[PDB]
């Protein structure tokens, strides 16, 4: 109060509230996960249709970086549509700049410092999307960082965004996701996301896959549509 | 409270309510109900009228040959982003020599929506747009809310009481792909005749019928046009 | 909480015959060895075993230089564990009363003292370690 | 003592800016501690690395960063701001060696930075940057040298320098040592850093639980003791 | 003038700009400086005392050259002092490029002061809260002059800003003669911040420079200490 | 100030006002007989977690071996107001489940439901 209507302004104990309201509503978002495998990352997001009448697969959460990298926004959308163009400039801008592919590594550092310098000026408001970046290189492996609002950006084994975080990690935590290759992965971050979403809250829902690795030969493109059919089996098999 | 007078302050419970109140923008305006089939993309808007004796507002407005937009909300700022679909199509047809993608159109107007959403200087666009166009992939209905959020909607009714409208469409929608142009559409104006209060009844002058197809353009059905569409309606129970 | 009961078990005896013969050396040194594998793996009552065996071979074994030496460098040990710190303490001062020799007692008294000095778990053995110097 | 604060260009009654001053309690928000101590021709640089779950990828949670050949930064505070700090350094460096014909002497480069961070206690434009930086370097003619500069742009040369939630006892603890002067080679010094991150927090320093930083004047690299190394050194300590 | 302290461009009902003022505040709360202008030339003095041992005390320098003819000391916020020096060697190279003579000190002030005007004519700009005084030997007379974040350039010839001044000034008119010269006017500059300066005046605690008819030049460690030696 | 270092009477009642931001007291306030001893307590001890726990969980029926450490670290920064809510959360979970506590795996959740639900 005073000091939470501007985000440049640092309440008397030292904290930017403006940053802790927006990631304190990513908390308001849609689960969105992210394991990556031994040759790769795989993303996730439960996708919640708010009506029956949003054709199958709109407002989709899944977005493509560039060629390599993956993005999984979890949050408001809008803002993460914003934060993806971004960043495809940015990485444009290297290709042409740079001669290759923007290291996973560098397009998070650029685009987490893009995240936090909105967090700086009160004619601007933080980003309320909090997303995971995924990709897979023969000279860089598998990488996986999640740029939370306040601009702040380390990788992750496997983390979750959105309502259930911590629900989503405790059931990636006991996941051996350094060796087993994301063929299988995809099958166990589906189970994943099923065991998270309460059926009696939220009501329907659907779920939306990608994966970067070996499998897809460096690509981010979406899981084929026949593998994730079983996945989804796999998961609702595990119902008990 | 005190945090709902600018689209640039987060509220505690994490929401910006500038855009909330944005969003309350479209349903100020006279419903339109939007619903495509597997062969046309059919949107019905209900005009409304100042005065007894002046004419009534036009609601669905010309984007392109292959897009048209159905606004709800404010009447300077639907004008505002029509004509940047205008300019940034012209540009397309006249840069790639193609017609722009509805998909890709209403990815920019996203772009440019969401600006105002988070750089102090501008209101939200108080316009609830259903883009429908008909591209190469097939025809297509986008809905554009003021907080820069548009979903792919296999038919949606935005506007004043509009909840009737989708109500009648989520219950019709499997129908909805197999579907000639005139049935498509007297399914449309029946949505729309749900939104209407039981005393009015769609009449040709507060409905406008905008219809694009595989070799058919946007064409602006009014006054005697809607007729034919109108003609052949079925009279609502009562 | 790797835990190492049977090789402390198994390891003790042989360290124990050798030692009583005057190598010492090979036995206490191996000895360690381990100490440092249960140590970093939280084996309080092994390295007890262990802490405690090592400051008994030397006390049956006669070797004052090796036990005022060994105290010390075994109980300044990195992350030592607190109760087998102090089982070695108890069973040292247990040793203490059976030393007669002032000069050794002298230096007993002081490098148990030390050990304990300042430390919670061992502050009445330093008591009474502190009082025997004193009747001493 | 709120004060007129709300606005950083707004001076309390007292000459005193508030909002600069909320800065520095930002600065510990990151819950860290790092400490940096200068020996006869060495600065070693120990920080917390509090890595809160087994899914983070241990090798991006790092608070220390490597601004250039010579010269090694730890961060404490605001990972975010820390970060644009480190990356606005690094140009600034870049700058200096690209603008006068050689490396950026570790002495201008808190200046140049804590230039950057006072200008935006004025003009209220830019939040300030919540975040210390200690710059250590092997300084030709200087012997190592280690510099620490805050949100408010105040930049000094330190003997020892530790910021972070435990700074008061941190500098207590060596303005203890740093007294009884004493021979302080490149292992006293790396011991000496361990030390005082230790005392302060009260723990016993797993071999992975803190980033050590290490700059000689025999090789004036930067460098991170590895995990083995920091075991090492933490053994000799307790021996 | 109660609701009209913090914008500094609103007149207050007394006509009083108080945020200037405030920032004098912050100047009057400061380190301090004392100077004295001794027929022989211009003596400056300052405690460079740190808060802790930990601290290098030859890592920053209070007493400062601009040219090789003219030298700063400041009694407030620190970083603002750099960047108030910064555009003073640059104002003071500004004049040589074009006029090609060492700037007279009378002017350098005139635009070091005007320097800090700038920042206090809109609002989103704070004052520069560091008091400065210019010591320099132009035209073969001493000089001391004290610009202040007000924008406002004195002619002093003797003066002390930072904590305890007004009990510096009072020491000064006691112990100063107009008629001294620059070895007997360190000893009084030293006594000066004596008044004040709470502990043992250490040679790395106390950073005196004088501006004498060949030029300014911070005190090496020694020479002081040859100084403090003599006064204690 | 002035009841505290006054005429009246200066009494033999001691006062031990405590707060949580310590750089905001005035420097009268910190002094002599005027309020002396700036005692910091910081969030419970690393080894206290323990203590706090064994003069705070034994109470609770709980036969169950405790792998007090994992609550331990499964409890970082934990505001010890927390901590005794731990073992208080835990036995309604034990209240719901059965009526004696025999397993860890109720700190675990317990450790979560005084985290995620007391944040």
């Amino acid at each position: 109060t005073g000091y939470d209507l501007s985000a440049s302004t640092f309440s008397p104990d030292g904290r930017v509230f403006q940053v802790e309201y927006a990631m304190k509503a990513v908390e308001n978002s849609s689960t969105a996960i992210g394991i990556r495998c031994k040759d790769g990352v795989v993303f996730g997001v439960e996708k919640l249709v708010l009506s029956k009448l949003y054709e199958e697969g709109s407002n989709k959460r899944l977005f493509n970086v560039d060629r390599h990298v993956g993005m999984a926004v979890a949050g408001l959308l809008a803002d993460a549509r914003s934060l993806a163009d971004i960043a495809r400039e940015e990485a444009s801008n290297f290709r042409s700049n740079f001669g290759y592919n923007i290291p996973l590594k560098h397009l998070a550092d650029r685009v987490a410092m893009y995240v936090h310098a909105y967090t700086l000026y009160s004619a601007v408001r933080p980003f309320g999307c909090s997303f995971m970046l995924g990709s897979y290189s023969v000279n860089d492996g598998a990488q996986l960082y999640m740029i939370d609002p306040s601009g702040v950006s380390y990788g992750y084994w496997g983390c979750a965004i959105g309502k259930a975080r911590q629900a989503a990690k405790t059931e990636i935590e006991k996941l051996q996701m350094k060796e087993m290759t994301c063929r299988d992965i995809v099958k166990e971050v589906a189970k994943i996301i099923y065991i998270v979403h309460d059926e009696v809250k939220d009501k329907a829902f659907e779920l939306e896959l990608s994966w970067v690795g070996e499998l897809t030969n460096g690509r981010h493109e979406i899981v084929p549509k026949d593998i994730r059919e079983e996945a989804e089996k796999y998961a609702k098999e595990s119902l008990k | 409270n005190q945090y709902d007078n600018d689209v640039t302050v987060w509220s505690p419970q994490g929401r910006i309510h500038q855009i909330e109140y944005a969003m309350e923008a479209v349903k100020q305006g006279s419903a339109t109900v939007g619903l495509k089939s597997k062969t046309h993309a059919v949107l019905v808007a209900l005009k409304r009228a100042q005065s007894e004796l002046a004419a009534h507002q036009k609601k669905i407005l010309h984007v392109d040959n292959h897009i048209g937009i159905s606004i709800a909300g404010l009447t300077a700022d639907a004008r505002l982003l029509c004509n940047f679909m205008r300019q940034e199509c012209l540009d397309s047809r006249f840069v790639f020599d193609r017609p722009l993608p509805v998909s890709r159109l209403v990815s920019l107007i996203g772009s440019k929506t969401q600006i105002p959403t988070q750089r102090y200087g501008r209101r939200p666009y108080g316009v609830g747009l259903l883009i429908a166009g008909y591209d190469d992939m097939g025809p297509h209905i986008f809905q554009t809310c003021p907080s820069a959020n548009y979903f792919d909607c296999r038919a949606m009714s935005i506007g004043a009481r509009s909840q009737s409208a989708r109500t009648y469409l989520e219950r019709h929608m499997s129908e909805f792909m197999e579907c000639n142009l005139n049935e498509l559409v007297k399914h449309g104006l029946r949505a729309l005749r749900e939104t209407l209060p039981a005393e009015q009844d769609l009449t040709t002058k507060n409905v406008s019928i905008g219809i694009v197809g595989k070799d058919l353009e946007f064409t602006i059905y009014d006054d005697d046009d809607v007729s034919p569409f109108l003609e052949g309606l079925e009279e609502r129970p009562q | 909480e790797v835990d190492y009961s049977a090789t402390v078990d198994q390891r003790l005896p042989e360290c124990a015959k050798l030692a009583k013969e005057g190598r010492l050396q090979e036995v206490i040194e191996t000895l360690l060895s381990l100490e440092k594998q249960t140590r970093t793996a939280s084996d309080m009552v092994s390295t007890s075993r262990i802490l405690v065996a090592v400051v008994k071979m030397c006390y049956e074994a006669k070797e004052w230089d090796l036990l005022n030496e060994n105290i010390m460098l075994l109980s300044k040990r990195r992350s030592q564990l607190k109760q087998a710190v102090a089982k070695m303490v108890q069973q040292c001062c247990t040793y203490v009363e059976e030393i007669t020799d002032l000069p050794i007692k002298l230096r007993l008294i002081d490098t148990l003292r030390m050990v304990t000095e300042g430390k919670i778990y061992v502050e009445i053995e330093r008591a009474r370690l502190t009082k025997t110097l004193a009747t001493i | 003592s709120a004060g007129f604060d709300r606005h950083i260009t707004i001076f309390s009654p007292e000459g005193r800016l508030y909002q600069v001053e909320y800065a520095f309690k930002a600065i510990n928000q990151g819950g860290l501690t790092s400490v940096a101590v200068r020996g006869k021709d060495c600065a070693v640089i120990v920080t917390q690395k509090k890595v809160p779950d087994k899914l983070l990828d241990s090798s991006t949670v790092t608070h220390l960063f490597k601004i250039t050949e010579n010269i090694g930064c730890v961060m404490t505070g605001m990972t975010a701001d820390s970060r644009s700090q480190v990356q606005r350094a690094r140009y600034e460096a870049a700058n200096w060696k690209y603008k006068y014909g050689y490396e950026i002497p570790v002495d201008m480069l808190c200046k140049r930075i804590a230039d950057i961070s006072q200008v935006y206690t004025q003009n209220a434009e830019m939040r300030p940057l919540g975040c210390c930086m200690i710059l250590i370097g092997i300084d030709e003619e200087q012997g190592p040298q280690v510099y620490k500069c805050d949100p408010a742009g105040y930049y000094c040369g330190f003997k020892a320098t530790a910021a972070g939630v435990k700074q008061t006892e941190s500098t207590s603890f060596l303005e203890k040592k740093v007294k009884k002067k004493f021979d302080w080679t490149f292992e006293q010094t790396v011991e000496t850093a361990i030390t005082c991150l230790s005392t302060v927090l009260s723990i016993d320093f797993k071999p992975s639980e803190i980033e050590v930083g290490v700059v000689t004047v025999e090789n004036p690299k930067f460098r991170i003791l590895t995990e083995a190394e920091i075991d090492a050194h933490l053994v000799a300590l307790a021996e | 003038e109660r609701g009209y302290s913090f914008s500094l461009t609103t007149f207050s009902p007394s006509g009083k700009l108080v945020q200037i003022e405030y920032a004098l505040a912050a100047v009057a709360g400061g380190a301090p400086s004392v100077g004295i202008k001794a027929a022989n030339g211009v003596v400056l003095a300052t405690e460079k005392k740190q808060k802790s041992i930990l601290y290098d005390e030859r890592s920053v320098h209070k007493v400062e050259p601009i040219t090789k003819h003219i030298g700063l000391v400041y009694s407030g916020m620190g970083p603002d002092y750099r960047v108030l020096v910064h555009r003073a060697r640059k104002l003071a190279q500004q004049y040589y490029l074009v006029y090609q003579e060492p700037i007279p000190t009378a002017q350098l002030v005139q635009r070091v002061a005007s320097v800090m005007q700038e920042y206090t004519q809109s609002g989103g700009v704070r004052p520069f809260g560091v008091s400065l005084l210019i010591c320099g030997w132009n035209e073969g007379r001493p000089y001391l002059f004290q610009s202040d974040p007000s924008g406002a350039y004195f002619a002093w010839k003797a003066t002390a800003m930072g904590k305890n001044y007004v009990n510096g000034k009072t020491f000064l008119e006691k112990r100063y003669n107009e008629d001294l010269e620059l070895e007997d006017a360190i000893h009084t500059a030293i006594l000066t911040l004596k008044e004040s300066f709470e502990g043992q005046m250490t040679e790395d605690n106390i950073e005196v420079g004088i501006c004498n008819e060949a030029g300014f030049r911070r005190l090496t460690p020694t020479e002081v200490k040859d100084y403090l030696a003599a006064i204690a | 100030l002035n009841q505290m270092d006054g005429f009246d009477t200066l009494h033999r009642v001691k006062m031990i006002m405590a707060t949580n931001r310590p750089d905001t007291l005035d420097p009268a306030l910190l002094r002599p007989g005027r309020l002396d001893r700036k005692i910091h307590i910081d969030l419970p001890n690393e080894q206290a977690r323990l203590d706090i726990l064994k003069i705070h969980a034994g109470p609770i029926t709980k036969h169950g071996e405790i792998d007090y450490e994992a609550i331990v670290k499964l409890s970082d920064g934990f505001n010890g107001a927390d901590l005794r809510n731990v073992c208080t959360e835990a036995g309604m979970f034990a209240i719901r489940a059965d009526h004696d506590f025999v397993v860890q795996e109720d700190f675990m959740k317990a450790v979560r439901k005084v985290a995620d639900s007391k944040k």
